């Protein structure tokens, strides 16, 4: 290759830096995000080179791996398998770029093993279905006795949050989480659940909105205040309205007639509101913007309008007060109107917001999450995110497994059982395998600052003799009963942790020669 | 743009007179003045002064401060 | 160590003595022009033109200053001209005395 | 304003002024502080047994791998004029007792840095630095409180070994634990004079060649120089040797002025030749009268000397150097003789074998006395496997050394591991409220100033400094204060008495009252007038 | 050296030439522009507590400071950030019940407690030595338009600010009746007395649709047909205004379209009507509160049913920067007042803003939560000295850091006597003795230069800023010490 | 070639990288500069199409 | 140590890539002679630039080490 060079302006390596430098730039990644796994992490601040440099502290590798900027083509391909786990379930994202990282070290290890490539991935190939095996026969089903059901998801919700911001405030940020995804009782469409973030207070005092909050005052000349509310929301035109004819003028032969035309074209306004107000109702949101004319309108009869409340405002309105878009009012008496109990406005953080309360059929809440600084409150709402996003997902499969490192164990228990019955040629490379697995206690008791060289030893040999609920007591800083502790994670981010590590990691065992083309605009 | 002859007097010398010089000159010695200010009395504070040779002196004698101020200017030299 | 601050920073004596400086610079233009005994000035601007006054509105309006303490006698000479109408003169002389 | 005037003329005072720097106010006593911090950082490493070494890259590209704060502390590209005075300390630390390189930087520092909290309270500068002068005397005084020895200097060295052990275990030469103890006490008891108790750094000499191993390290009862014979066929064993120290080249005698010797006539040509071959013959032959066997010279020889050594049996070695003839001469018992002609048996030196010693490969040739007389001078002669080591090694010996000496000057000795640092700083304490004026900050600053070294020592052998200092300062109060310090292993209790951890009391009343001079001096400043760009 | 009221000001200068001269530590922190990603966290701080409190502004940022500063000695000990951040948590739980022992109750119709509370606020302003006419301005500002006794909650932004060059503090406002900026046109008129005012938004220019208008013009005479009409029409729309009976007209600026003629203020100036134009759309909210009209979107409904009232409508003739209108009085005030603000320099101006919306925020606190203390320190030593008590009692590490949170509670008694030029050393000694003994109410006097009575001296604080102080400067550092990892992204 | 051939990382001019196992695309993504290699490529694509 | 440096050219680095260029030295100078370990080994090639570039082949590890200029 470096011997009679045919190329323009592009370089190669092959065999010698091409699999060094693509080791070496994607285990970096581990061990850049590796400080995050566990309850007792650090934290990460990240900075851009300036122009708003907009500061972000956060905890979770997807965030910080997303920001880096990775120029590494090899590196790249563990950044992507971390968007997929964060686009997925949410949760787990440091553990599978981890896991993908101790897999690749093991790799060139073996590798100076004289071991060939496609001998150590038919291996992992193998050790991948050992641990499989290992998950589908420790999961924990949950069905009816809702007593016991709840207490599962307060379990999948205490353990997510454990490892972020909302270390000490487990018992409102908890309750947040599990009651907000109960009562929406549908689809897990995770907008339903809205976050407000303000100043003042600290984290400890946000609290649910049991209604639904809406930005834009109530008008000028309306009421500020009606009890049992008939509520209808819009999304048609209030002004400027252009009836669909492009191209037409009007030609007169003196402004007689334009003033009265003027007359005509807002005694159409006056029939078109007086439509939407046959309906009974008292307060009116409407997607587009609200002009003068119909503004007097609307006050003059005693009912409330929202101009703009957002884009998608409406059709979350709509979830929440049991309604329709109706963008055309043509049939009163085929519109169905939403009712609530109070629509004062409230004060929260200095800002009057509407608050609609005691909706009917209100299939959907807000949160008001309140904080001292911003950095903060991007953390807890993102925290807030990824409990909801996990929660939504429980609710569909009810299939846990034990934390704490005991699926762990039990996944290089049986690869390492199974390994020993293979010849050597490829049992070397299945218990590369089990030891990568067990380097994720290794690494949670590391960065608590626990005694790990204890702590595996004493796990491993718990489960070489049944104790198949064993795991890690991240408080004392010793082995501990799982289901007693209330120890869980959620049956699908564990299995998409083992496939996604395993098949990523495939992708730089399996490249011997990287070909790179001459750069674009560098001068 | 005044001084402006076909022919100059002497060369190209500057030339100060009156209140303003005199204001200058009494203005110079309060400045060199500042370097002993803080070094009078049993609980004076001493000073760290370093020369060309990247020595250092410390001492509060002002017969050893004012020598090494580095003083270019007429009176401040007074 | 330090402050993060990208500029330049002065505590302590340092302004207390530019201040009186500034100020200073100020007054003394406007004290020779005090009085029937005072004389005029004459302004002349980059690019030619000549401005020929003696009241300390005009000169001081002409005239640019940029010490954050000397544009505070600039005002209050602007201010006497709304005020009264006339006298600009005395209150830059007294007020950079009461800095003194 | 400098540089611009009210009356808008410039305002010049001194020299460059635009390019000077002056910042005065409470700003230059934290600076000073603070850069302090930066050299207390950097040898709180290197304190205790589990000390960690440095790499010291020199201008020219050569590196040694050391531990003796000396040769830290030395090696430094530091341009600050404060962190320039703390290399003085452990300098003058170490020239009068050779120990505290590490102690003296940790100590003035932490009086530094517990000095800042005095400043932010709005105690006046100076009344800091006298507040510390008031502590620090009662620590001294009862620094010499416990002390006790039983070292006489004759035979009863165990506790002399004892603390070169002490000061040894510190170095990276513990594979020779107990060899190197006793060689650096045999060096210096052979050459000391008990009867000022004085110890002549010249009477010790160090030499060393690469190869080996540390466990290869002898005291040699002798002198060690490069021999070189000056006739290749010379036999190279002397059983008895009758040495002749001789200062003038082996040549017939020449005139120092001008000479100029007129030759005209064939009688004065061949004349001239004879007369130079006889001057050949006497000279050897003046020293065969004496006894002599062999002849050490500072000069060269002529080709005709060589041949009349082999004839005469008389071995001889060239160009041996000014200390050389020197301690040979004074080893031996005898005297230079400056010409041929003023030899005399009496001035000759006495040894026993002579040998020459060929290593390896090379062509060294060195020198072994195995026997002499009364001599009052030795040499140490170091091997090891690579430079590093050995130069190392030279250091770590030096140190066993120097503080013997300590002991012979003064042999008033203290209980180490921290409990002497510990003791005082509780003392401190006490007579802290004894009475609380005005100082009563400063004198308590200094006492928590003292506990630095347990607490560097405790990190360094992996301990809690919380958990180890509050149970050792315990112990130290219930029950009449023992000898109670800390290790790392514990070696069972933290008993001093009985884990023999040694240290001198000269050493460390010097490591107190150094410290204390060298805080002073840099905290009763207020203004640097360092100059910037040339231009 | 900007706490207390022996504080000093700064000056900050940025690129574009804005000079400001400010107190406040908020305004100070949002000018300095601190790079620094660690720092930048009390800039963050800062922000929360002008929105809480409102005079919560500087003692946050030294309690934050100071309780890392107290992390110090324990990181270098090895104590874990996890055991130092729940230690500050415990004291913080404590420190609040502490704070309670001090309160005092009070009620909305003690005018004492109003005027010395709004007094305090200002003793560390410029104005401190104005506060005998801002102090009963600043709780009239409120007390008037928040309905005692019918609320817990105060919303400032109905007390409006008007800044004028010229005069002095001894010449501040607080009309209770609507200051507008807009310019009259006609000038012939300049005050009408006993005013019907009316809100108008229709265009009394020439007609216009929404679509494309054209006029086609096919014969000699047709020009005539469309001047005369057009002049017609806007005629009739003054003949409308006119009938209906208002003296004062308030015209919203529109931008498509003219909304005032020349021949329809031709008309309105021979019929006496005065018409105030260029009112902005964002002006129109505090008008309809303040003098209690409606707007009018099309003519024909322009009735009396939208006519407010005034009892001197007047262009008052100032001698400074321009001139203003002023309407004093009405029918059924509204929740409304203005402060009109006096200064020789618009560096005193500005910041005579920030002081009084400070001193307006003191009451806000104070309906909130009807609780003060005493200031001076006092809460400070209460703390250091029963925090203290609280760490004798403890075991393990939080002995160590618990009593580190204590300590960073003095840095305000102590840096309160510097500023004031007591010797800091003594001065809180002594503090500690009183308050030790018993004399909860001991703090450092700034008037008498010593220690003395808080209460006498009518120095008090609510309740509020101690606790809000403590609260979120301790949730800052407890995660600032969580934060422990720089990467610079590429 | 052949199951037991290992697969060439391409980096392409804009960054985006991609592993391929198909001839084509492995040689359509080099920076060739030879006349006579040009038409070895050209040849892999014919087989392609 | 990197905060507040006070040195003039010079500079340090402790406890982070101290130890692991160490390391990356001390191995880099074992994978060269490792070729040459037992009776199979392969012969290096050392040449210089130019200047007498003194063309010299070698397998004993001592003779390779003593002219490579280790940095």
């Amino acid at each position: 290759a470096p011997v009679n060079i045919f190329k323009a302006g592009a370089d190669e390596e092959r065999a010698e830096t091409a699999r060094l430098t693509s080791f070496i730039g994607a285990i970096a990644i581990g061990d850049l995000v590796k400080s995050t796994l566990g309850p007792k992490g650090m934290d990460k601040i990240l900075l851009s080179s300036g122009r708003d440099a907009s500061l972000m502290v956060t905890n979770d590798g997807a965030t910080i791996l997303k920001n880096i900027g990775v120029d590494n083509p090899a590196a790249k391909v563990l950044v992507d398998m971390s968007r997929v786990q964060d686009d997925e379930v949410g949760d787990g994202t440091t553990s599978v770029t981890v896991l993908a990282a101790e897999l690749l070290r093991e790799a060139e290890s073996l590798i100076a093993k004289k071991i060939h490539p496609q001998t150590i991935i038919a291996g992992w190939r193998e050790a991948t279905k050992a641990a499989r095996e290992a998950l589908l026969s420790s999961a924990v089903d949950h069905g009816s006795d809702e007593v016991k059901f709840r207490q599962d998801l307060m379990n999948i919700a205490g353990t997510t949050l454990s490892s972020k911001l909302l270390t000490h405030h487990k018992d409102h940020f908890t309750k947040l989480a599990v009651e907000a995804v109960l009562r929406l009782k549908g689809s897990g469409n995770l907008e339903a659940i809205h976050i407000i973030k303000k100043l003042g207070g600290s984290l400890a005092d946000s609290y649910l909105d049991e209604g639904f909050l809406l930005d834009k005052k109530i008008g000028v000349n309306q009421p500020k205040r009606i009890e049992n509310a008939k509520i209808l929301i819009a999304n048609t035109g209030m002004d400027t309205d252009k009836i669909k004819i492009f191209g037409s003028r009007v030609r007169v032969d003196s402004t007689a007639k334009v003033a009265e035309i003027e007359h005509a074209e807002k005694e159409k306004m006056k029939e078109k509101v007086e439509r939407i107000l046959k309906h009974g109702i008292n307060c009116f949101i409407n997607r587009q913007l609200i002009y003068n004319y119909p503004e007097q309108l609307f006050g003059a009869a005693g009912v409330m309008a929202i101009e703009h409340a957002d884009f998608a405002g409406v059709e979350r309105l709509a979830l929440v007060t049991g309604g329709e878009i109706a963008s055309t009012f043509d049939h009163p008496e085929l519109v169905k109107l939403g009712s609530c109990k109070l629509i004062e406005e409230v004060m929260i953080g200095e800002d009057k917001l509407i608050h609609f309360s005691g909706v009917a059929l209100g299939e959907a809440c807000t949160i008001v999450l309140r904080g001292a600084t911003q950095q903060i409150l991007d953390e807890a709402e993102r925290s807030l995110h990824d409990a909801l996003c996990v929660l939504a997902q429980t609710v569909k499969d009810s299939r846990t497994v034990y934390g704490g490192g005991c699926s762990e164990m039990l996944m290089a228990h049986a690869v390492t059982q199974l390994a020993n019955r293979t010849p050597g040629k490829e049992a070397v490379a299945m218990e590369s395998y089990a030891k990568a697995l067990r380097m994720l206690p290794t690494i949670i008791a590391d960065n608590a600052g626990y005694d790990s060289a204890d702590l595996v030893a004493q796990l491993r040999a718990a489960h070489s003799e049944g104790n198949t609920t064993a795991g890690l007591d991240m408080r004392e800083g010793t082995i501990g009963d799982m289901a007693i502790l209330g120890i869980t994670e959620s049956f699908q981010v564990k299995r998409q942790v083992l496939l996604s590590a395993a098949e990523a990691a495939e992708v730089i065992l399996r490249v011997d020669n990287i070909i790179k083309a001459a750069p674009r605009k560098r001068v | 743009m005044m001084p402006t002859p076909v022919i100059l007097l002497k060369e190209g010398t500057d030339s100060s007179q009156g209140i303003p010089q005199l204001v200058s000159n009494i203005s110079a010695c309060q400045v060199i003045a500042e370097a002993v200010r803080t070094t009078l009395g049993p609980r004076g504070m001493d000073k760290l002064i370093v020369d060309g040779r990247g020595k250092a002196t410390i001492s509060n004698d002002g017969a050893t401060i004012l020598k090494l101020l580095d003083v270019v200017h007429p009176a401040a030299k007074t | 160590g330090p402050l993060s601050v990208f500029g330049d920073r002065s505590t302590g004596e340092t302004i207390r003595s530019q201040n009186v400086m500034a100020a200073a610079s100020i007054a003394n233009i406007v004290k020779s022009s005090l009085g029937p005994v005072g004389l005029d000035k004459m302004l002349v601007d980059d690019i030619g033109d000549v401005t020929i006054t003696n009241d300390g509105a005009t000169i001081l309006k002409l005239l640019e200053v940029e010490h954050p303490a000397a544009k505070v006698l600039c005002e209050l000479a602007d201010l006497q001209d709304k005020e009264v109408g006339d006298g600009t003169t005395s209150v830059v002389i007294i007020a950079a005395e009461l800095l003194k | 304003t400098l540089a611009f005037d009210e009356y808008g003329r410039p305002f010049l005072i001194i020299k460059d002024q635009d390019r000077k720097s002056r910042l005065m106010g409470l700003e230059a006593l934290k600076s000073h502080i603070m850069a302090a911090k930066a050299v207390a950082n950097t040898m709180r490493t290197s304190l205790g047994p589990n000390g960690l070494d440095k790499m010291m890259v020199d201008k020219d590209g050569d590196v040694t791998v050391t531990n003796d704060g000396a040769t830290i502390l030395s090696m430094m590209d530091v341009d600050h004029q404060i962190a320039k005075l703390m290399v003085e300390l452990s300098k003058s630390q170490d020239d009068e007792i050779g120990d505290g390189t590490t102690g003296v930087v940790v100590l003035a520092g932490a009086l530094l840095e517990e000095a800042e909290q005095l400043l932010d309270r709005g105690i006046h500068p100076i009344r800091i630095a006298d507040g510390y002068e008031q502590a620090a005397r009662v620590a001294i005084e009862h620094l010499d409180k416990i002390s006790d020895s039983v070292l006489v200097d004759i035979k009863d060295t165990e506790p002399l070994i004892q603390t070169a052990k002490t000061t040894l275990g510190s170095k990276v030469v513990n594979s020779c634990h107990r060899q190197m103890a006793e060689i650096a006490v045999n060096a210096v008891l052979t050459v000391a004079d008990m009867e000022r108790r004085d110890v002549d750094f010249e009477l010790i000499k160090v030499e060393g060649k690469v190869g080996g191993r540390l466990e290869d390290t002898k005291l040699i009862k002798g002198v060690i120089v490069d021999k070189d014979f000056s006739h290749p066929q010379m036999p190279k064993k002397v059983e008895d040797a009758k040495i002749a120290i001789l200062t003038c080249p082996f040549e017939p005698p020449k005139p120092k002025t001008k000479h100029k010797l007129d030759v005209t006539s064939v009688e004065d040509y061949k004349a001239l030749q004879k007369y130079e071959k006889e001057k050949f013959e006497e000279m050897i032959q003046q020293i065969k009268e004496t006894g002599a066997n062999l002849a050490i010279c500072q000069w060269g020889f002529d080709d005709e000397a060589n041949h009349l050594l082999l004839q005469n049996n008389l071995p001889a070695v060239r160009w041996v150097g000014g200390p050389e003839i020197e301690l040979i001469a004074i080893a031996t018992g005898g005297r230079i003789v400056p010409r041929f002609s003023e030899l005399t048996a009496e001035k000759l030196g006495f040894a026993g074998l002579v040998q020459e010693i060929s290593f390896g490969t090379t062509k060294d040739k060195m020198l072994v006395i195995e026997q002499c007389k009364n001599s009052r001078a030795v040499t140490i002669f170091i091997r090891g496997g690579n430079k590093m080591i050995i130069e190392e090694a030279k250091r770590s010996l030096h140190d066993a050394l120097c503080v013997i000496r300590n002991l012979i000057r003064d042999n008033r000795v203290v209980y180490g591991g921290g409990a002497a640092e510990i003791s005082c700083a509780l003392a401190v304490s006490q007579e802290a409220d004894k009475c609380p004026t005005l100082e009563q900050y400063a004198m308590r600053a200094f006492a928590d100033a003292l506990e630095v070294i347990p607490m560097a020592l405790s990190e360094n052998s992996g301990m809690n400094p919380i958990q180890t200092m509050t149970e050792v300062r315990a112990r130290q109060v219930k029950e009449m204060n023992p000898a109670l310090g800390i290790d790392c292993l514990h070696k069972g209790t933290n008993d001093m008495k009985q884990q023999h951890v040694i240290e001198t009391l000269i050493g460390k009343k010097q490591q107190i009252s150094l410290a204390t001079q060298m805080v002073r001096m840099i905290l009763k400043i207020d203004d640097i007038r360092k100059p910037g760009e040339s231009e | 050296t900007s706490l207390g009221p022996k504080g000093m000001d700064k000056m900050i200068q940025d690129g574009k030439g804005d000079v400001t001269i400010t107190n406040d530590g908020a305004t100070i922190l949002k000018q300095m522009q601190v790079l620094h990603p660690a720092a930048r966290m009390l800039v963050e701080l800062s922000k929360a507590q002008d929105i809480e409190a409102g005079d919560g502004t500087t003692s946050v940022v030294i309690i934050a400071g100071s309780l890392l500063d107290s992390c110090t000695k324990l990181l270098q000990k090895g104590i874990h950030p996890t055991i130092i951040s729940e230690s500050f948590q415990k004291a913080l739980e404590k420190g609040i019940e502490i704070l309670t022992d001090m309160s005092r109750p009070v009620e909305l119709s003690d005018r004492e407690t109003l005027l010395n509370s709004a007094t305090t606020s200002l003793n560390s302003k410029v104005v401190s030595q104005y506060s005998s006419l801002l102090s009963p301005m600043s709780v009239n500002a409120v007390m008037k338009v928040i309905d005692p006794a019918t609320a817990t909650s105060v919303d400032l932004r109905d007390i409006k600010i008007v800044k004028k060059l010229g005069g002095t503090i001894d010449d501040c406002e607080l009309v209770e009746g609507l200051v507008l900026t807009q310019k009259v046109s006609n000038s012939g008129i300049t005050r009408v007395e006993k005013a019907k005012i009316g809100l108008i938004q229709f265009c009394l220019s020439a007609p216009k649709t929404d679509m494309d208008n054209q006029i086609v013009v096919s014969d000699y005479a047709q020009m005539d047909r469309v001047l005369r009409e057009e002049r017609a029409y806007i005629l009739n729309l003054v003949k409308q205004i006119k009938k209906t009976g208002c003296n004062v007209l308030l015209i919203q600026k529109s931008i498509l379209r003219d909304a005032l003629s020349d021949l329809a203020l031709h008309f309105l100036n021979k019929m006496k009507i005065m018409v105030i134009k260029d009112i902005e759309r964002e002006d129109i909210e505090f008008i309809c509160k303040t003098i209690g009209t409606k707007p009018v979107a099309h003519i024909d409904q322009f009735t009396a049913d939208m006519l407010g009232s005034a009892e001197l409508a007047e262009e008052v003739n100032l001698n400074g920067s321009g001139k203003l209108l002023k309407i004093t009085g009405c029918a059924s005030p509204g929740k409304t007042v203005t402060i009109v603000v006096r200064g020789s320099n618009k560096l005193v101006i500005e910041e005579a803003e920030r002081s009084i919306h400070d001193a307006l925020c003191v009451i806000r606190c104070l309906v909130k939560k009807r609780a003060l203390i005493a200031g001076g320190g006092a809460p400070e030593i209460e703390l250091a000295l029963r925090l203290t008590e609280y760490s004798r009692t403890l075991s393990g590490m939080e002995s160590y850091c618990v009593r580190a949170f204590a300590d960073a509670m003095e840095v305000i008694p102590s840096t309160l006597a510097e500023n004031a030029g007591l010797n800091p050393i003594s001065t809180v000694t002594e503090l500690r003795n009183r308050h030790a003994q018993g004399e909860k109410t001991a703090g450092i006097n700034v008037r008498k230069g010593g220690i003395s009575n808080i209460l006498e001296e009518l120095v008090v604080q609510p309740l509020l800023v101690s606790v809000s102080a403590l609260t979120l400067a301790t949730e800052t550092v407890r995660s600032i010490l969580k934060i422990d990892d720089v990467v610079n992204t590429r």
